[PDB]
């Protein structure tokens, strides 16, 4: 069934599922508006996105 | 601020720090942070694999 | 989604002329003309599929 | 329309009809039209499925 | 999602609350408090209904 079907997914769906594995490289704009939002939004999850 | 080009119809987005200066009208468009990623090509890693 | 910002054009304290645009922004929104704009640009060669 | 309240909070869609007529402020919680529906409840329970 | 239309608050043709209110709710948005906002009346409450 699933060589029938391949239901190919990445295992990241979400904000939290990107912040616990470590694998896969992340980021975004450098000095941009995103990174800026980043800090000071102290989120439990988006802090150790931040670091 | 100086009043030069009245209307500002441009991609800006809504900031504190830019509605202390200027005053914005209402989003047309609501934008928002999200997570881009490929396309997901599975393969299947061995051990995961069998 | 992780944020909620918004655009929008930039106007002095008390702008005559941003209380009138936010209305006529209002009305295209309602008339789902801002819609089919902002999908026009977007779909420049759609989704090639064939699984 | 009449100056009972100074400020009228409460949780409306920003629409032409009442912006015309009453200042609304910057949209503070963006949104919009859904579908719901029942998830699918496949018929993975039941150690008798074999 | 189907429509584009956020939620509002009345506000006189001419207040200077309106400002103020504007004012806020953009520190609100930028300091990420309206998101634990959203949580506690939205997802808080489905803390065990969780699936």
């Amino acid at each position: 069934a699933f060589l029938t079907v391949e239901r190919m997914e990445s295992p990241i769906d979400s904000a939290d599922d990107l912040a616990k594995q470590t694998k896969i490289e992340y980021g975004a704009v450098e000095d941009g508006a995103t990174m800026t939002f980043f800090k000071k939004s102290k989120i439990s999850t988006y802090d150790k996105m931040w670091a | 601020i100086d009043h030069k080009a009245d209307l500002a119809v441009a991609p800006l987005a809504i900031t504190y720090v830019r509605e202390k200066v200027i005053d914005f009208s209402k989003p047309f468009m609501t934008l928002g942070i999200s997570i881009l990623y490929r396309k997901p090509n599975g393969t299947n890693p061995g051990v995961f694999s069998f | 989604l992780i944020d909620s910002k918004g655009y929008g054009v930039g106007t002095p304290m008390g702008s005559p002329y941003r209380d009138k645009i936010t209305i006529a922004i209002l009305q295209l929104q309602e008339e789902g003309k801002l819609h089919m704009m902002k999908e026009k640009w977007w779909r420049g060669n759609g989704c090639p599929e064939e699984e």
